[PDB]
């Protein structure tokens, strides 16, 4: 809508990607550990699925606005 | 042969979703339904056990007074009870084994099964090395048609019996896997309780028809 | 981005399919269908118990026909028991057709026909303030327990057990008529009502047993 | 003779930045909605299936229309 | 020889543009069918169980024919 | 706050030639053990419930430690 | 001691062009066998569990052995 170009350059920023990658990876890790708790009936495990899946939703949603890596011919 | 820009992303996404998707099962209300149903199933198996152990007393009393009339009947009733009770004992021990596998070595089965694992009934049934399912299949098959060889089976007569504890399943696989593959643990105990229930019903019906045939000759 | 790796990619390549197959095996399980088999076994128990207890009642009324001086009140009480239990079980049998009505169509069967297991089927039939029969079901099945308790001569072997299935007072929060089935598939509801009918016939069986031992001694 | 000869023009969009933009956006939004639908599928929350459906159908449509991207050259190098 | 003839003709086929284009087309369409089948089996929808098998067979064929090719290069410059 | 020093030294270690080698071992061996866990769960091999536990925890660690690697785009204009 | 004097002849063969092809090719039919065995297990047809077993073992082996290799590349300007 409005000037989301700041977010767009943040995703393309050399410092944005490290945060992007780490949040993706840690969200995946917490999703997996929460699932592991869920099929073992362990405390506060069912909740950890939510904090990981919402993290994954947020990371993909914000990633929706990045400039794609254009394919290179030779 | 892989250089795609998005196929990698979709396979990673499917990986995440489906490694997480392994957690699913029927809702906790469904498992509670399973438990509340097989409580009544346990009540029914207890009732059938009392009923047929009761009806055995008349066979005993008749054999006390007129044994020559039941030389061909009392011994077959005794054996029928022997393999029926052996099969039910095997089922109960197997249920206890599933419960112990499910939660732990200290877990009990009657109500203390505090778990619903899917991969805790297949492991004991669909085990490639020492799966009891094949042994259960063959033993229930042995008990089947043994009732048929015990009284003159008819359609109006006990044809529904062997039509009840069958072995037929979806084309390709018998109920070694049609009753214990990837189902929640509580479902496995519930269905084994169903097996105990219908073997008790089969036993009650066959003692009923043998005692009826005894009366036919006795009358 | 946010996809690349080094050598786990081959792991990613071959495993998204294997986990999909594992999920397909998981979903294709007969856990929901598994209610059908317990339904059949329970139904066989129901009509067997019906045969047994109506046979007992037939013997009871046969004994009455010859000599009615010993037993009149127990006879009338047992006949009222039969009337009320038959009313309840027939009401439940006529019920659970409604849950099958939108299950697949107006020509549904309550024997094996489900054709699908949808969650949003029982709340719209029995958990509504307009057409929800849960209040009627609750206030009609509580009648059975109160009649088999208050009118009876209760004892340890008498009505101190069957309340485990004649609960009438479930857990905190959700009401009993909703605790039994709030978010729960179609065939699950039919199987549960089947177990209710079996429990009613069971309790009738013990009550007639009590009347038989009371008349034989009396 | 007015239905089949369109892959040539369709591939042009794939080689265009606007086409890449559109496919990436629809892909990422579809992935997000699929993940949240999976969340509502595990946790037996009201609108799980009705939205997993839309997510995976959008993803399937993306791949159905993205199967026409010919260029994936190995780009051999004959240098020293 | 006779089996190596088919092996070599297929190896060439998986290098030409048209053959490799067909490989890419199946490489993506099989994935799409896999997605759709997983969806339909997961949601318990009619006539979806089959296309899961169709996509799985497609991926089996891809893995089969993916063996005759030489992915390898090293920079060190 | 002191953990950020631990994370910084760990991040600079993972880029090291000696250390980045270990990343290949952890990835590949985690892949192997999760293959074993998936086999045990899928084929119903006894005592695989612990095997599934170790597979899931190992590839959880694989995802976690992957959060320290840094990729680059280096676009050619 | 002599712990390391058993695995010093595998690193160069894994990156050997004749060896890279062997590793990728055994991986390829291993994966194909896994997919096809899963297919049979889904269809209830017999003789699928054994193929699952052999495919899982093959993948575990190929992934474990592939753990000894040293890739590295990077650019700047």
């Amino acid at each position: 809508r409005r000037y989301k170009n700041i977010l767009e350059m943040y995703l393309a920023s050399h410092k944005g990607r490290r945060l992007l990658n780490i949040v993706y990876s840690w969200g995946a890790a917490v999703v997996i550990l929460g699932a592991l708790f869920k099929l073992l009936h362990l405390p506060m495990g069912n909740e950890m699925l939510f904090v990981g899946m919402i993290t994954e939703f947020l990371v993909f949603f914000i990633s929706g606005f990045e400039k794609p890596a254009m394919e290179y011919h030779w | 042969s892989n250089g795609n820009a998005n196929r990698q992303k979709m396979i990673n996404l499917m990986y995440l979703v489906f490694i997480a998707m392994m957690a699913l099962n029927v809702s906790s209300e469904v498992l509670d339904g399973f438990d509340k149903v097989d409580k009544s199933l346990t009540s029914s198996i207890d009732g059938s056990d009392k009923r047929n152990n009761l009806v055995l007393s008349e066979l005993n009393t008749a054999y006390r007074t007129n044994p020559e009339k039941v030389k061909v009947w009392y011994e077959r009733s005794l054996v029928l009870q022997k393999e029926a009770d052996s099969l039910c004992t095997f089922i109960d021990d197997l249920k206890l084994a599933i419960a112990r596998e499910s939660d732990g070595k200290d877990a009990k089965v009657n109500d203390i099964r505090r778990k619903d694992n899917l991969d805790a009934s297949s492991v004991v049934m669909l085990n490639p090395i020492n799966g009891k399912g094949s042994t259960l299949r063959k033993e229930v098959d042995k008990f089947r048609e043994l009732v048929a060889t015990l009284m003159t089976d008819k359609a109006k007569l006990k044809l529904i019996e062997q039509a009840l504890n069958t072995e037929s399943g979806t084309k390709g696989k018998s109920w070694e896997s049609s009753l214990f593959e990837n189902m929640p643990t509580v479902a496995a105990i519930t269905l084994l309780t169903k097996l105990q229930s219908d073997v008790r019903y089969a036993q009650g019906e066959v003692l009923a028809d043998l005692v009826k045939s005894v009366d036919v000759g006795d009358y």
